């Protein structure tokens, strides 16, 4: 009864040609970045909440789907009652976030416009999901990253802050202006402990370096033969990718184990910036062991462990296990080239478990390269750009073909 | 203690030998494709900022 | 399944630490 009330986009009357579908994205991408400035009416932008409330409710409803609290059906009816329900959770969660974003610290006017801002993107999202190759929830995570990257990398704000400088006062300080004056005498930059802080441009090439190693691991996958039933030798493949889990929920856990740990020390005072946080979170000192070795030992292993642990649990929930994939295939009538159905479980199972974890253990160490590097992205979500980048180009090739 | 790890490492050292792993023709796809996004994003993220700094108090010329 | 309920209970705080 609720799914009928809310709006959906018409499935296009026929096929659409790529020149049009590409020009639909000039529209939505123009409109998102038009939305990512204009400040709300507090006498700050329109895109304050973003798609993250819809994504996270997506994850909450996917874990309710996966934990078997609410039943999931590959049949279109149980999906037809669920695909609207998910969008409804996406509709409520942006109202919930309209309250939650404001409450922590004029109001109702602002909540209406944050609600409208979250609402508009939910449709702009579905537009791309029918009249374009790829969705949108995705697209925005590119859009609001590569811009911030190139602004913070080759825009003029070295003048102030951590971001470039190496000057004790104002002076002349733009990313390119120092590349004209550092060429004359010493760069000052070599393999050593260094003055620390300094600028960011030198970091920048590191940020390109983890970019250029991420791409390598975005290739990495295992292939399992898949010939459907009822079709002589038509060789479809199924990829188990090294990363898997898209390693999205693992870093969310990495944030959550920081959010539960750092509040429960403030809960204990009512019934420590030093002791408790001095063993958990990193030193953010450029060097390896530095002055304090114990800060360096506890931070790493625990993160790579707790990231992995959460990966291996994720799979037990959001389908993507041994047992579930099989179902998923069995539905669409697919099989291993020479096996009885059941055996599938076994023959691919020995690929999933390892992956689920080993991805995590490769992403924990990649947060470590990003933190130790102090890279310009300063995070794991450089990955996220390239994942999507790959996906987009592949469409450009599909539509080229 | 740690006995599971000597099997974890050996089990995870499999899938790397099993996996496809790229080579430059695909390495170039993803390298080229990095240039694609870059060129479309910027333009707007610079229009956005120029409207607001001279409306409150004129200090640039926009 | 206890560890799975703790995962959902963790995930719930993600929505509480958006702020």
């Amino acid at each position: 009864p609720f799914c009928v009330i809310l709006p959906e986009i018409q499935k296009p009357e026929r096929k659409i040609q790529f020149k049009e579908k590409v020009l639909w994205t000039a529209i939505t991408l123009f409109i998102f970045l038009v939305c990512c400035q204009i400040p709300l009416f507090g006498i700050g932008t329109l895109m304050e909440l973003g798609i993250s409330p819809i994504v996270t409710s997506g994850l909450i409803m996917q874990l309710l789907a996966g934990a078997k609290i609410i039943e999931v059906g590959d049949t279109p009816k149980d999906r037809a009652l669920f695909n609207g329900a998910q969008k409804l959770f996406g509709m409520i969660i942006t109202i919930g976030q309209s309250i939650v974003y404001v409450m922590t610290g004029i109001c109702l006017l602002i909540t209406i416009q944050l609600f409208v801002a979250g609402l508009i993107v939910l449709l702009l999202d579905e537009l791309l999901q029918k009249g374009y190759g790829l969705g949108s929830g995705i697209s925005l995570f590119i859009a609001t990253n590569i811009c911030e990257t190139i602004v913070w990398k080759a825009f003029s704000p070295t003048t102030v802050n951590t971001g470039r400088g190496m000057e004790f006062e104002g002076a002349i300080i733009a990313l390119f202006h120092l590349l004209a004056t550092r060429t004359d005498k010493v760069r000052a930059l070599r393999e050593a402990f260094y003055r620390q802080n300094l600028p960011n441009l030198m970091n920048l090439i590191a940020t390109i370096f983890v970019f250029a190693v991420v791409i390598y691991f975005q290739g990495f996958r295992v292939d399992l033969p898949i010939k459907s039933a009822r079709y002589r030798g038509q060789y479809n493949t199924y990829p188990i990718k090294l990363f898997y889990t898209s390693n999205i929920p693992i870093i969310l856990q990495s944030a959550l184990v920081s959010n539960l740990y750092v509040i429960s020390q403030m809960l204990s005072a009512r019934f420590p910036v030093g002791g408790l946080c001095h063993y958990l979170s990193p030193p953010e000192s450029f060097g390896s062991v530095l002055e304090d070795p114990v800060h360096a030992v506890v931070y790493i292993v625990f993160m790579l462990g707790s990231c992995a642990f959460f990966s291996k649990t994720w799979i037990e929930v959001s389908g993507s296990s041994a047992k579930d994939v099989a179902k998923q295939l069995k539905e669409q009538q697919m099989v291993m080239r020479g096996h009885r159905e059941t055996s599938m479980v076994h023959e691919l199972n020995r690929y999933i478990p390892t992956a689920a974890a080993f991805g995590g253990l490769c992403i924990g160490a990649l947060s470590v390269l990003a933190d130790f590097l102090g890279a310009i992205g300063s995070g794991t979500g450089i990955l996220l750009a390239v994942t999507i980048i790959y996906q987009y180009f592949e469409i450009f090739v599909k539509e080229q073909s | 203690f740690v006995e599971p790890s000597r099997q974890f490492v050996k089990d995870s050292i499999r899938l790397v030998k099993r996996c496809t792993k790229p080579d430059r023709k695909e390495f170039q796809k993803i390298a080229m494709a990095t240039a694609i996004g870059f060129a479309i994003m910027g333009f707007i993220g610079f229009f956005v900022k120029l409207i607001h700094i001279p409306i409150n108090n004129i200090i640039v010329g926009g | 399944r206890l560890l799975l309920l703790l995962v959902v209970s963790n995930l719930l705080l993600c929505q509480g630490v958006v702020s």
